[PDB]
DNA sequence: ATCAATATCCACCTGCAGATTCTACCAAAAGTGTATTTGGAAACTGCTCCATCAAAAGGCATGTTCAGCTGAATTCAGCTGAACATGCCTTTTGATGGAGCAGTTTCCAAATACACTTTTGGTAGAATCTGCAGGTGGATATTGAT
DNA sequence: ATCAATATCCACCTGCAGATTCTACCAAAAGTGTATTTGGAAACTGCTCCATCAAAAGGCATGTTCAGCTGAATTCAGCTGAACATGCCTTTTGATGGAGCAGTTTCCAAATACACTTTTGGTAGAATCTGCAGGTGGATATTGAT
């Protein structure tokens, strides 16, 4: 099936949420918008490299290691999945 | 009948959000997002359900960060309301952009 | 037979960390106080630790640390957090602290 | 099949000495196997690169430590070097 | 007499400075400054020229590089001028604190 | 001996900067910044240096202090 | 007979193979490896040369500089991401005044 | 004492034969140098050891170029590098 | 707008000296030929673990209204920081010349690799305790209207 | 300065999902006997590095005057928060096929290890040369004023 304009499931609550436990009181419109601008240029880098290492590893399917060694090359190092 | 002055429940939901652990992006939208950059990426690929769960833990992390820095940036040119021109700068000076 | 962590006084595996030290190509040669020092510096990182976070899981009136606690041990502490300042702690949620600018005048 | 190593073993044994009351949940034993190899991984690193900039083919126990003395900020330095230093010493007294 | 507004020299300044490659700290207090920070860390130190001009070069670009994200602190506030806080700000969001 | 760092200077600084005006409390601000950066790289440097077991700190002892503090330095060795 | 011309390179393949071994990276390195590298950074080279030659050339200069090399960096779009993190000794910045501060 | 002096020489003869280069910009290209090889041979290490491979061989430069230029700049470090080791095995 | 009078910028040519480039012979690589050793490509294959489905239910997302109060836009003056002309001194050269000291060898003792042959400490998966998650209702603050 | 209107404490209860313990294996750490190389330990140069020393020229400290920028004080259209009513879609739960990860082997092709042979890149003096730096002369940019 056909997964298209899935940035938008990026709900506006689950954005007022993050900005909340960020400590942020008040949000201008604009913002939902250029949230998921951020979001989805911080998860295709991530995600690129992730399936970098996929690739290079000869293999279909992305690790959770995979995903930790592309957080790692990005200065993103995530404890509770690594090993 | 009752109701709280505009500010009150946005203190009530930092207080509530703060003390929290739980993620605060839905699973299966995330999920669908994930598999489509992924999809635009290389083709008929599967996930571990742990990478995107890692995916998704470093994700809210970053964004929640970024809102953090926002706020200074937004607090800084004296208001309370974070804008667009706030990202920017935090994004800017962090070097993600310039 | 003696183990080499028993010989030095750790809990932390003195042989396993000279194995991970030869296998991970860091030098041509490994010395052999090397990784009992290194076991060292481990088993105490781990123990400070522990200890900050165990005290946040009696503050919060609980005997089980979960990742939480692990989080707000590395966050007040001043010397954990420039330690472990570019590192994430999954489902470990923020410290409180809102911003006073915001507060109900 | 296949197994595989981690370091629960003596995360487990140090809480048991520092909080023997405390006990500790699977996700939060992740993050400490997590931080164990994260914080090896600095140190065997940084300690190579000293080893290869002085031109030496061996990392020694003097190596760790200046690595140690680098990559840790202070006190928890001072604490590190000084454990370090014990274990060492105790080591070599067969 | 003749006097130019405040406001135009500094632009020219700016012009000019950035035209430049030249250090613009002196070279010996700087040079004083350093043996005095490191001798802090160990005594009787000797340095080779080669490494006060290093730490020079290095410690003049990351100030300038500080002050560009400070400005832009500045700007943000609707300012022109750059004060502690803009500074203060700048570490604050690039890690430094 | 930090305050020999002139104002002159650091207005030329903040001049290469992009920097128009300056607040007269900037300069006290600006010597305590480059206080703090000397004395993390060169806290660093000098570890370098007694490791090698010398007593002069060599160019390459900077560049490497400062590659671990993620300022690369080209020029001067590596 | 060497490996540098065989590749048809410039940069020395066997000492970078000789690095390679020496570098503690592997236990062995591959024949091919020094030969892909040394291409790589060859090509890299070149990429900057050219760039700040023809900074050198643009401001009416033979031989290129420091400052040469920061213009050609900073003012291209990809080198600028690979070494953002790099400070070119004796260098500057890039000509730059913010709109906001400009007269009238 | 080695350097990467005379192959800097000879590329800028490629590109530009008419001009030439100042002392300290050649040391800032031998560091440019030295620094891409760290970045991409440890990467290298970094991608055998994650696979459990004992050898690092073009397949590993390679996918480290890859995660480490910014392509555009990482198309055409691949083909110059692909290139040259056709070449190399051909003869 | 320009008219005028500062001062600033800007080429065009200039001539010398600090560096660049080019020559001229030497150890340390690097290429070569042969012999061993082996890391991981190739090929089945057990088998987690992933994609996908159905279904039901209630947790939240959506959209709409209404107005509190925030952000923007404005006016105004005190005062801070720029431009300068002034006056004095600290930085900058420039060898000079002695000396700490980073760099070199060369024995060889101590420390490490290494090749095997036992001897466990650790790990996977049963089995067996036990927090605490997620309901529940009181007491306690906290808000916000009158 | 009151009371309602709600939110947010907290403490108490209790089976179940996620610990803790209890187990045989067996991979790997440990014990021992040679083989290799390691990186100090004295012995001696040559560098670069400190250190005075001693003019000139800058470039800094400092005062005075005011242009204009930063803060404050107002005003107000309207954006964004709070509350709702609706009903969608995420969640939860449990089942099944099968792709493809990952444990085994098997076996060449490709790597390592010597051992000499051969070439190259680095040095340190010899033969150029780009560009700094300084010199007018002419437009340029700036700021006063009928």
């Amino acid at each position: 099936k056909v997964l298209r304009d899935n940035i938008q499931g990026i709900t506006k609550p689950a954005i007022r949420r993050l900005a909340r436990r960020g400590g942020v009181k008040r949000i201008s419109g604009l913002i939902y918008e250029e949230t998921r601008g951020v979001l989805k240029v911080f998860l295709e880098n991530v995600i690129r490299d992730a399936v970098t290492y996929t690739e290079h590893a000869k293999r279909k399917t992305v690790t959770a290691m995979d995903v930790v060694y592309a957080l790692k090359r990005q200065g993103r190092t995530l404890y509770g999945f690594g090993g | 009948p009752h109701r709280y002055r505009p500010g009150t429940v946005a203190l009530r939901e930092i207080r509530r959000y703060q003390k929290a652990t739980e993620l605060l992006i839905r699973k299966l939208p995330f999920q669908r997002l994930v598999r489509e950059i992924a999809q635009d990426f290389k083709t008929d690929l599967r996930f571990q359900s742990a990478a995107i769960g890692a995916l998704q833990e470093a994700s809210e992390a970053y964004l929640v960060g970024l809102f953090e820095d926002t706020n200074l940036c937004a607090i800084h040119a004296k208001r309370v309301t974070i804008m667009p021109k706030d990202i920017q700068l935090a994004r800017r000076i962090r070097g993600e952009r310039a | 037979a003696k183990t080499r962590s028993s010989r030095a006084g750790l809990q932390f595996p003195v042989g396993r960390v000279h194995r991970l030290l030869r296998k991970g190509n860091y030098s041509e040669r490994v010395g052999a106080g090397a990784p009992v020092y290194l076991a060292a510096v481990l088993e105490y990182l781990t123990a400070e630790i522990l200890e900050l976070a165990g005290n946040a899981a009696r503050d919060n009136k609980k005997t089980r640390i979960i990742p939480r606690h692990l989080q707000l041990a590395i966050r007040n502490d001043e010397e954990l957090n420039k330690l472990l300042g570019r590192v994430t702690i999954a489902q470990g949620g923020v410290l409180p602290n809102i911003q006073a600018v915001l507060l109900p005048k | 099949r296949g197994r595989k190593e981690s370091y629960s073993i003596y995360v487990y044994k140090v809480l048991k000495q520092v909080h023997p009351d405390t006990g500790i949940s699977s996700k939060a034993m992740g993050i400490m196997n997590s931080f164990v190899n994260d914080i090896f991984e600095r140190i065997a690193s940084e300690a190579s690169r000293l080893a290869h900039y002085n031109k030496r083919s061996t990392i020694t126990s003097r190596e760790v430590q200046t690595a140690v003395r680098l990559l840790l900020p202070g006190e928890l330095a001072k604490h590190a070097v000084s454990e370090g230093t014990k274990a060492v010493t105790k080591y070599t007294s067969s």
